[PDB]
């Protein structure tokens, strides 16, 4: 019921939005499981994992670099601007209102949302090999030897880039390799991060989920520690419910016309 | 420390 949910609505004074590919995907951004089916012809076990960065550095840069130059014409979706003009709205009344996302496609930062959490890291970050540093990075070309590198077809030519001409660290002495700031599969999500997001997700009194649901990862690390301490939780997401067993708040549809009327 | 997708 949409009324019941604006009740709490008014009511909550910390509100905290976990968002998933559901928002992102909206948006028409690729993400390998739902639009965008597969890139050439890899899986994840190639492309998104720290083995397959040092077996072929060109191969994982070349797919990393096709995903920052797409978002070049993916804009936000409505979802994305009802979180942000609302969290300004409340912010202003003294209320806040935090994101969690997966998410790395920035769409969020873009959006105007200002107290983001980027679980996952983010397409537009660099950490370097070396040293360790973590550096914003928009530039496109990220590097000159990517330049209409990346192509999608299954059948076009590797980049086969020499390490030295990939994208490399700018302070002078180190010149390391940088990888994009991003949680592969098999590395883990940063201590620092999760004990923000703990308190966060402690102080909250109403939790929305938008684009994923609490059952499945990343959300189910934490709608228990809210959902234990009686906060309502909602969820706007495409997957349905049980012919009977209802959620709490559940909103079916896209998060494009779902968020932006109970935000308002 | 977490692992993303808990694994698989
Ligand atoms: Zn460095």
């Amino acid at each position: 019921d949409l009324t019941a949910f604006r009740e709490h609505f008014a009511k909550a004074k910390h509100i905290a939005i976990i968002t998933g590919a559901g928002v992102s995907a909206e948006s028409g951004v690729p993400t390998f499981r739902g639009p965008g089916g597969f890139w050439r012809k890899w899986q994840a076990q190639d492309l998104a994992t720290p083995e397959a960065f040092s077996r072929d550095p060109s191969l994982v840069w070349e797919f990393y670099h096709y995903r920052r130059e797409v978002m070049r014409s993916k804009m936000p979706n409505p979802a994305h601007l009802a979180i942000a003009e609302c969290e300004a709205r409340l912010g202003q009344q003294g209320r806040s209102v935090v994101i969690i996302t997966q998410n790395i496609d920035e769409l969020h930062h873009r959006a105007g949302s200002k107290h983001v959490y980027e679980i996952h890291g983010s397409l537009f970050k660099t950490r370097c090999m070396s040293c360790g540093e973590v550096k914003a990075n928009h530039k496109s070309p990220i590097c000159p030897a990517l330049d209409g590198k990346g192509a999608p077809d299954p059948n076009t030519k590797e980049a086969r880039i020499p390490v030295e001409l990939l994208p490399r660290c700018e302070r002078k002495s180190c010149n390391g390799l940088l990888r994009p700031h991003v949680v592969w599969f098999g590395e883990t999500l940063d201590s620092d991060i999760l004990t923000a997001v703990e308190r966060e997700l402690e102080k909250c009194d109403l939790c929305l989920v938008v684009g994923t649901s609490s059952i499945v990862y990343p959300a189910a690390m934490f709608a228990p520690q809210v959902a234990s301490r009686g906060v309502p939780v909602a969820e706007f997401n495409m997957e349905c419910t049980p012919a009977t067993q209802r959620f709490k708040y559940h909103f079916e549809g896209p998060c494009g016309s779902t968020l932006p009327p109970a935000l308002e | 420390x977490v692992l993303x997708e808990y694994g698989v």
